[PDB]
């Protein structure tokens, strides 16, 4: 997971 | 630095109204509390667990949106409104922000308007923005006056870009009204979908380059074939709440005040 | 079975002669004998109620029945449509548009009669459900303006549950293959609409339809004068159960439908 | 729970 924009 | 552009490489025209923005209290704050949050194990672990188990059924965006999980940060009250160039008691009637993710970042907006109208596709970001009493709309149903359109992160995200911003120019108020706008450079754009999956967008936004210098160059040329002209810009981290291999995540911003010409 | 049978006495001389009886066949047993297993399946069922409590608020229970792949449902077999569509089991046409296909094992049925199928729907993890089948899920409002008719229009247990279910069947009637083309049209009965919300509200729906009656037979009787009025008239129907998977509590649930088929007028 | 047409 990570940034929930990219 | 997450904050600074080289200038010499921008264009003059880029050069005259790049306002210069820094690490400020509001960013801070955020950056803060993504660590509080990253640190709670037992909140941590159930986010992981429900994400993981939901991810082929629903999208990042959605599970991100059923646990108010991911929250996301672009520019702290100050920061707007110094890029508004406004007063911190200013005030007018209708803000909308176009694909609004969770309503953070419409929240540190809204005690600038009467009214708050926002549209989004996942429909458990549809509800904590509802949560937050704003006015949600349909995709196709605010182009029936909006005194500020937000646009924040939604160009590289969208199906319709320059429809978008050709619609955004449809309802905005003209004498004073102005839009602000947010695009993760370099530009890579896709249409999210369930599972990981994604579209490519339908339109293509021509964004020259290989770094964030030159591929701002090439905005001035896009934003009048739809109908505005850059009165201020600048740069801001794209702040993303972390999980727990990171207490938060960044990514280059590019944010733009518009105005109708 | 006392799901299929109607007093033919009780209606109108236009639809007494286009009713078709119905049957409890191979392909419906199958499906009880599925719920049934399923129901057996303690560990899942308080997964899927566990599940279905805590997100209660968040999302829609269509939706969250969707995310888990439960709650899938049942109109007809492939032999039951068939018998109602009167078509071989090997009749193949060119184009299919579910409107409001829920989780697509009801399209399921209805597919390889098709070489391409279209669905809407209002769920996001339905739609990904409907794609996950190879569907080729359109825009609610989009449908109408593909550039192509659809030669069966498939649109079960959904005029109880939109918005504009007038706007819809004129919708329908105006991209349907006006030579050969047909609708497939599910009604649950006592006729009692509502469109869903999230967390349980339910607002009310933006168009009223005349199905009124007090018991099946009558108000199967007040369609053709609705379907009249939207350009079709009702080349045959039946009864049908309408049923669904179950959970901790039933092996399964039963609806009243009413299945139709429409042609153009 | 019920049937998933609704209630
Ligand atoms: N066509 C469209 N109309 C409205 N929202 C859209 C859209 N296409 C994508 N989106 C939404 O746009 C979001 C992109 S992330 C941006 C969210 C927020 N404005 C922010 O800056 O943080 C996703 O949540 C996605 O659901
Ligand atoms: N206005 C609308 N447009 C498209 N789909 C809609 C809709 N209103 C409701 N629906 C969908 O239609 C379904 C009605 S329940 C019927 C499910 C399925 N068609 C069946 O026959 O079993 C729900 O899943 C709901 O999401």
């Amino acid at each position: 997971q990570g940034h929930a924009h990219g | 630095q997450w904050y600074v552009c080289n200038r010499e490489k921008l264009c003059e025209s880029l050069q005259a109204v790049f306002v210069q923005s820094y690490l400020d209290q509001g960013t801070q704050i955020f950056l803060n509390n993504s660590i509080e949050k990253s640190g709670w194990a037992a909140i941590q672990a159930y986010h992981s667990a429900v994400s993981s188990a939901f991810s082929l059924a629903m999208s990042r965006t959605s599970i991100n949106g059923l646990l108010g999980r991911g929250s996301m940060f672009v520019f702290s009250p100050d920061q707007f409104q110094r890029l508004l160039k406004i007063n911190p008691d200013w005030k007018t009637h209708r803000l909308l922000d176009l694909g609004a993710g969770d309503g953070e970042v419409t929240k540190i907006m809204s005690p600038h308007f009467e009214e708050i109208y926002a549209t989004e596709l996942s429909e458990t970001m549809i509800w904590q923005l509802q949560k937050k009493k704003y006015r949600v709309l349909g995709i196709n149903e605010w182009q029936n006056q909006y005194d500020v359109i937000s646009c924040l992160n939604l160009l590289d995200r969208c199906d319709q870009p320059l429809t978008l911003l050709k619609d955004i120019r449809s309802v905005l108020e003209p004498t004073r009204g102005r839009v602000i706008l947010a695009l993760v450079l370099p530009f890579h754009p896709y249409v999210e979908n369930v599972g990981g999956k994604w579209e490519k967008p339908s339109e293509i936004l021509e964004i020259k380059g290989q770094n964030w210098e030159e591929q701002v160059n090439s905005l001035p040329e896009v934003f009048r074939k739809a109908g505005f002209v850059i009165e201020a810009f600048t740069r801001l981290p794209y702040l993303c709440e972390g999980d727990m291999y990171n207490d938060y995540y960044v990514l280059d911003d590019a944010v733009f005040v518009l105005k109708p010409v």
